[PDB]
RNA sequence: GUUUUCGUUGUUUUUU
């Protein structure tokens, strides 16, 4: 908490039980924590390797 | 000294008060607001010369509850005392702290230290006044005094007299 | 230096839609403030229709101070500024 | 040509006004932050764009004066704008009020 | 409440002593300066009136207003009763009494004659006419503002004014 | 919650000639306070009391040349931080010319 | 109108004059001397008089009145104080300008390296703009190797060589090149020296250095006293419902003032040289954080929790700061936002308004001779249904909470009173969608009070909005004066936005079911 | 000085057309009946046949149209296009007159050519945009009304009047009055926020989307890149 | 007793 700056936010989040899948799929996310520092489409665009 | 001033006023008229003679209504409203009021910038408001021919300009409409501004402009004679005013006056009351001189809307106050040494109080003689060799300061008498005090007091500016210089007193 | 003479007025001899809205709102608000009525009323309980009827025959005691860019202005009586 | 690129149409006069304003001062004026801020009108606009503090430092250092003639001055002071309905001053007059019947006389 | 035709006069730093009114030093304040403009900016001088001329003007204005009110039809009190307000009535009666008790010239003819005669600063001549004097030494004792001009030209003025004085 | 009136809505209203409408949206539907400012210094530096009817500009000793202003409270905030940053934004009810 | 009576005439601001604030005028506005960092006088209400939360500076609650003006939040306009700095400091946005003014005049005689003698400087001073004339003054000062004691014929100059001025840390340092190069005596430019040289500056000099004598001063550019805001500006802000966390401004003011008192203590005590330096720099970056905690290259003042401390500079620049988020954008009343639905049987210039919206939203109709009957019907009808008054406004300003009023229907209307008539059918209302690109996205529709909680619209009017009924939220605004209703009806109506000025074409047409049908 | 709701695409008839076709559409021929006005449509063909005042009037109008042809085809509209947003829908006005006053059949004309010519010359002056008395005021008036006058001439020349739709007294007078009224209603309203109007009218198009066009070229324009990509 | 009293920082996810 002392080093509040330069800290990643969102790696842990409240589990959703709105629906059953709101948990299941919720338990199988992935994230790329690069940030909008430079917008780009490569972090957002689907790639053939994602097949 | 009587001074003629281009006295003016701003009127905020209630929206229901529109009509043909509206401007003339303004007149009386000005007449009921200009008089009976003093200010440091002008002084005692006493009269408005040519009050039947006052120009207000083309009246403007307030964008709102419906009121109207009126820049009522005119010419008036309003009296105002000045410091160093060495003018004959009539005394109104006599007090040990200093005799009162009702000179216009104000009342002249004479300080304890601005009374001549030959002026001594003799309350027994009627009316209460000041007597000396060829000197008689009574009601309705012409006594030359100098207004030396001028301070703005929003409602009336006071005048303080001085009888402590050469050729001052009763003519 | 302020008022452009009525003949010197070089701008439109017609009322403008902005002037339309201003005059209508002002007159209807006035009569809503129990100001004198310059027209007749049949069923126009809301003052806006009364102001509209006033504008129809242009019996409105207002005057438009159309400001010129240089700083001067043109004064146009309602009844002399043509309906538009 | 850019407007015609997609095939859509835009009125001539408005973007003509655009290009003339681009050129009415003899050179090319940009919509860049400093380019618009290089203007020397009431700071109340250029500062409100961005970097407000720097523009205020420049203006106070010059002790500038704002005439409250921009519409932004009107909106952030909450009064009638000098546009359209506010491009004039509609006034209660006297020449037409005289035509009223005498019963309408204010008391 | 009441505005004025004189504007501007914002917060400035170049200050001057001309802020306290003073008659003997010829001070009239920033409001009553040498170069003033009316509502329309017309060039005009400050109005100064002697007490007797002021009395005639106020009397004639009051009688004209009374006759206009009558619309077809001379005392100070009846004229003072023109306006509204008990305090207004009191102050107008008091100022009319001040005018009556301190009008060195009584009727229209002598006040008019001295009006053409007295008319170089208008205010100094106005206060010379207003301040009743008898001879030169009294005038110089009572007026410290006219000490030296290399041409007093005042003995004739006082002689004629005393010739126009009200006898009793 | 109230409807946050976006700036593009302001711009479209301006193009619509909605002066009074937008004004009351910013005057009656939004912040609106009246204050008493000086005519000499042209600041809000006036001890004000309506019931006492006293308005003294401690900055300029001004009492008679004091004017009432019915303007948005956000304008008051703006004037406040302008003062707080040692900047003097002298409001003037007149025209210097 | 609705405000309590005030003899002050109704006027608006016509001009705004900028510039700096003199310390003398700072006291001329300072309603009370502030020297105590400590705010709550005895931790038992009534905060410290003469402190940062001085009640004399203003009142903060409902019942209390500002001791200065005599009124509370109802009329309390906020009042300012002054805190005398123990030592003159720099203004965060003027250090470049400190370098500028130090590149133009003498370090001892305090006057311009030239005068209008040379044609370049004279023509530079003929420029009306202050900043431009002063920067040209710089541009011609750099054409001279030394602070000329004579013509490059003494100009009253000191003659010492102009130091090389550099923004060295928070303050500046001047490399004096005294009698090929002498010992470089770059030193802390103490603000006292700068005050001296500024006072040496003649009014003609400051004028030609681009300044106004009656207004913003290089002397004023040096801070000698700081302003203490009214408590209204940084009030007790609720950290938890009732428990108030002290305002960030209050925190920083306390820090600055405690540092200032430390500086005040630096003299009477034993101060072995560098202690004064450290305490003065401490106070200095505290003051800087008062203007700007975001000093570049510095770890910003930060809360013990870890978050950085804010400044006034932050809340004035950005995307939704003071100007952006409170002045050019701010919330309004008599406004509603709800779902949109299709109403094929509805007219184009009407929106199907829920009874909730048409009821909660209302227009103040003044009681007139023609609407007296219907307005009285509305008042007697009730505040919890339609049509009906929920507040009746007296012509003087008094209001009645009809719902809480046990005699709701017993309000006899006076000609001049105002009745908050509930929004009827055919009421013109501003109509707003986000985003709103074209001016045709603002359209004035007539309220049609009809059930369901959506906005019922025509199909054709949806196409210019380029919106659908997949859950879009739409905005309605109710006029509150006759001027506004007239303006809506004559300059913002649905029929008035049919034609796009863009492609000088209509914005609307027959679509969907109707188009397939007409085919 | 017109608002963006009162102009409409109008085709100036003079600008296109073979000079021979243009002649046999615009020029008259009284002496030779082969290309003359047919006597059926007019009550004054005998007066028309052999007259010179009418011939010289129609001539002056013809060279006026030729001058307009130069003005448009060489200066204003140069290469391929002759349809432009101009005010006052002349076409609908003409059709309205025809259907109000029953301009069908081949009845002879009680209205003479000088009436048309005087009316046109009057109305050319009656167009008011910039008011005032200074010479630059009327110069700007001419500048504003040049295209409209040229188009009206391209539509309302006496020859076309008679050979096609033979406007009668009432028809012609109401046509002139309606043209003047619509033109005077076609003026810009002072006070419009034309800057913001332009801003929206340009931005909204950009809110929908190898040569540099569209948003790229827009941005090169708006940032004022010193050289485009 | 007419009247009558809640807020923010930060965090995540969202909505045509
Ligand atoms: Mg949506
Ligand atoms: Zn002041
Ligand atoms: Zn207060
Ligand atoms: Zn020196």
């Amino acid at each position: 908490q002392k080093k509040a700056m330069s800290s990643r936010a969102g790696v842990s989040q409240v589990l959703n039980r709105y629906t059953y899948s709101s948990t299941l799929s919720h338990l199988r996310r992935t994230n790329t924590p690069i940030g909008r520092d430079g917008k780009l489409a490569k972090p957002r665009q689907l790639h053939n390797t994602h097949w | 000294m009587f001074f003629l001033k281009d006295l003016s006023l701003i009127l905020t008229l209630h929206p229901s008060y529109f009509g043909p003679q509206m401007n003339q209504y303004l007149r009386e409203k000005l007449l009921t607001d200009v008089e009976g009021t003093c200010t440091g910038q002008f002084g005692y408001i006493v009269t408005v010369l040519d009050g039947m021919n006052i120009d207000v300009g083309k009246g403007r409409i307030i964008p709102g509850s419906g009121s109207a501004e009126f820049e009522v402009k005119y010419r008036a004679v309003v009296w105002k005392p000045f410091k160093g005013e060495v003018v004959d006056a009539i005394v109104s009351n006599v007090s040990p702290i200093g005799f009162f001189a009702d000179v216009g809307p104000l009342n002249v106050f004479v300080s304890t230290r601005l009374i001549p040494d030959n002026l001594v109080y003799n309350p027994s003689n009627s009316p209460p006044a000041y007597m000396s060799n060829d000197e008689l300061i009574t009601k309705g008498s012409k006594v030359r005094l100098k207004v030396v005090g001028t301070r703005t007091d929003v409602n009336e500016i006071y005048a303080i007299g001085s009888i402590k210089e050469d050729f001052l007193g009763a003519i | 230096e302020l008022a452009i003479l009525k003949e010197e007025r070089t701008t439109t001899p017609y009322l403008t839609k902005y002037e339309r809205a201003r005059i209508l709102g002002t007159r209807a608000l006035q009569i809503s403030m129990n100001a004198p009525v310059l027209v007749d009323i049949e069923g126009e309980t809301d003052p806006l229709q009364i102001a509209m009827k006033e504008l129809s025959q242009r019996k409105i005691p207002l005057v438009i101070r159309r400001y010129l860019p240089d700083g001067s202005y043109e004064d146009w009586g309602c009844d002399e500024l043509i309906v538009d | 040509n850019v407007i015609a690129f997609d095939g859509s149409y835009v009125n001539y006069r408005h973007m003509a006004l655009l290009v003339d304003v681009m050129t009415s001062r003899g050179y090319l004026m940009a919509i860049t932050r400093h380019g618009i801020n290089r203007a020397d009108t009431g700071a109340l606009m250029r500062c409100s764009f961005e970097e407000t503090v720097e523009i205020l430092f420049e203006a106070g250092a010059a002790a500038e004066l704002d005439d409250c003639r921009g519409v932004s001055e009107n909106v952030m002071l909450g009064q009638l704008a000098p546009m359209g309905t506010g491009a004039f001053d509609v006034m209660i007059d006297e020449k037409l009020l005289t035509s009223l019947p005498a019963d309408y006389a204010p008391t | 409440v009441s505005t004025s035709t004189v504007g501007a006069r914002r917060r400035r730093a170049k200050q001057q002593v001309d802020d306290e009114e003073n008659a003997t030093l010829l001070r009239l304040g920033p409001e009553f300066a040498l170069k003033q403009y009316d509502h329309d900016g017309n060039e005009h001088d400050l109005i100064a009136l002697s007490l007797s001329e002021s009395r005639l003007l106020i009397r004639e204005a009051l009688k004209a207003r009374s006759r206009a009110r009558n619309g077809g039809v001379i005392d100070d009190d009846e004229l003072a009763k023109v306006t509204s307000g008990a305090v207004a009535n009191g102050v107008v009666k008091k100022t009319l009494d001040y005018l009556n008790t301190f009008a060195r010239f009584k009727d229209e003819e002598t006040c008019t004659a001295v009006d053409q005669l007295l008319h170089l600063h208008p205010f100094e001549i106005a206060q010379l006419s207003s301040l009743g004097c008898e001879d030169v030494d009294e005038a110089i004792t009572l007026i410290p503002s006219l000490a030296a001009k290399k041409e007093v030209n005042l003995q004739r003025i006082l002689d004629e004014l005393n010739r126009l004085e009200d006898p009793y | 919650g109230g409807l946050r009136f976006g700036e593009m809505e302001r711009d479209c209203m301006i193009a619509h000639g909605a002066a009074g409408f937008l004004k009351e949206r910013l005057m009656e539907a939004s912040d609106a306070f009246r204050v008493h400012v000086c005519g000499i210094c042209g600041l809000m530096s006036v001890i004000a009391n309506l019931k006492k009817n006293q308005f003294e500009c401690r900055s300029c000793k001004n009492k008679t040349n004091i004017y009432q202003l019915h303007i948005p409270y956000a304008a008051k905030l703006l004037f406040q931080e302008l003062m707080a940053m040692n900047i003097a934004p002298r409001l003037y009810t007149e025209r210097s010319g | 109108s609705q405000f309590p009576y005030s003899s002050a005439p109704l006027r608006s601001v016509k001009e705004v004059q900028f510039g700096l604030l003199s310390p003398e005028e700072i006291r001329a506005i300072s309603v009370v001397k502030i020297e105590y960092p400590e705010i709550m006088d005895e931790s038992r209400q009534r905060p410290r008089e003469g402190g940062l939360n001085d009640p004399k500076l203003g009142s903060i609650d409902r019942n209390f009145k500002c001791q200065t003006c005599g009124e509370g939040m109802a009329e309390c306009p906020g009042h300012f104080g002054h805190m005398e700095l123990a030592k003159p400091v720099f203004h965060i946005g003027f250090i470049p300008k400190i370098k500028k003014v130090c590149e133009c005049i003498c370090m001892n005689c305090g006057k311009l390296l030239l005068d209008e003698t040379n044609p370049t400087m004279a023509q530079a001073i003929r420029i009306r703009d202050p900043k431009k004339r002063f920067n040209a003054v710089w541009q011609l000062c750099k054409t001279k190797m030394v602070c000329e004691a004579d013509a490059p014929v003494s100009r009253g100059g000191c003659g010492n060589t102009q130091p090389v001025v550099r923004k060295d840390g928070m303050k500046l340092w001047g490399t004096w090149k005294k009698s090929r190069d002498a010992q470089p005596e770059r030193k802390l430019l103490t603000p006292g020296e700068i005050l001296n040289v500024f006072k040496h500056i003649s009014p003609e000099d400051c004028f030609r250095l681009g300044f106004n004598e009656d207004y913003a001063r290089p002397e004023w550019m040096i801070i000698t006293v700081l302003p203490v805001p009214p408590p209204q500006v940084r009030p007790s802000i609720a950290m938890d419902e009732t428990t108030q966390g002290q305002d960030d401004l209050t925190h920083k003011l306390s820090d600055i003032l405690k540092a200032n008192i430390n500086v005040q203590k630096l003299e009477m005590d034993g101060s072995p040289q560098h202690i004064i330096n450290e305490v003065e720099q401490l106070l200095q970056f505290h003051v800087a954080t008062y203007m700007d905690n975001d000093i570049a290259g510095q770890p910003q003042a930060l809360q013990k929790s870890g978050r950085p401390v804010k400044a006034i500079r932050a809340r004035l620049k950005g995307k939704e700061g003071r100007l952006r988020g409170n002045l050019m954008g701010k919330r309004v009343d008599f406004s509603a936002r709800t779902v949109i639905s299709g109403d094929p049987n509805l007219e184009l210039d009407q929106v199907g308004v829920p009874i909730s919206i048409a009821k909660t939203l209302s227009y103040p109709e003044t009681v007139t001779q023609y609407n007296i009957h219907r307005l009285t019907e509305y008042v007697r009808n009730g505040p919890n249904e339609h049509p009906g008054a929920k507040y009746v406004i007296r012509d003087n300003g008094d209001r009645i909470d009809l719902r809480y009023h046990k005699r709701a229907g017993d309000i006899v209307l006076q000609y001049g009173w105002k009745v908050e008539r509930h929004l009827m059918d055919d009421d013109p209302v501003l109509f707003n969608r986000q985003p709103s690109l074209h001016k045709m996205s603002m359209m004035a529709h007539r309220v049609k009070v009809m059930p369901y909680s959506t906005f019922r619209l025509n199909l054709s009017v949806t196409s210019p909005y380029n919106a659908d009924f997949d859950g879009d939220e739409m905005n309605l605004h109710v006029p509150q004066s006759e001027e506004t209703r007239a303006e809506l009806s004559q300059l913002c109506a649905v029929p008035l936005q049919i034609v796009s000025p863009q492609s000088n074409k209509p914005v609307m047409g027959i679509v969907q079911d109707t188009l397939c049908g007409v085919r | 000085g017109l608002d963006g709701t009162q102009v409409e695409r109008q085709t100036i008839d003079t600008i296109p057309g073979s000079d021979k076709a243009f002649h046999k559409r615009y020029y008259v021929d009284l002496m030779d009946e082969k290309n003359s006005i047919k006597p059926d449509v007019i009550e004054y063909a005998a007066d028309i046949l052999g007259d010179v005042e009418l011939q010289k009037e129609l001539n002056s109008e013809y060279e006026q149209l030729v001058s307009d042809r130069k003005f448009l085809r060489e200066i204003v509209f140069v290469n391929g296009d002759h349809n432009w947003p101009l005010p006052v829908n002349l076409r609908r006005i003409i059709q309205n007159a025809q259907q109000i006053f029953h301009l069908d059949r081949a009845k002879a004309s009680d209205l003479t050519i000088p009436e048309i010519i005087h009316g046109v010359r009057d109305l050319c002056k009656k167009l008011f945009v910039l008011r005032g008395e200074n010479e630059l005021i009327k110069e700007a008036q001419q500048n504003a009304t040049s295209l409209f006058q040229c188009l009206v001439r391209a539509r309302l020349a006496t020859r076309r009047i008679l050979e096609e739709f033979r406007l009668n007294r009432d028809a012609f007078e109401w046509v002139l009055g309606t043209i003047e009224a619509q033109f005077q209603r076609s003026l810009v309203h002072p006070g419009e926020m034309v800057g913001v109007i332009a801003a929206q009218s340009i931005g909204e198009p950009a809110t929908q989307m190898n040569v540099t066009l569209g948003v790229p070229r827009l941005k090169e324009i708006l940032n004022v890149a010193k050289n485009i990509k």
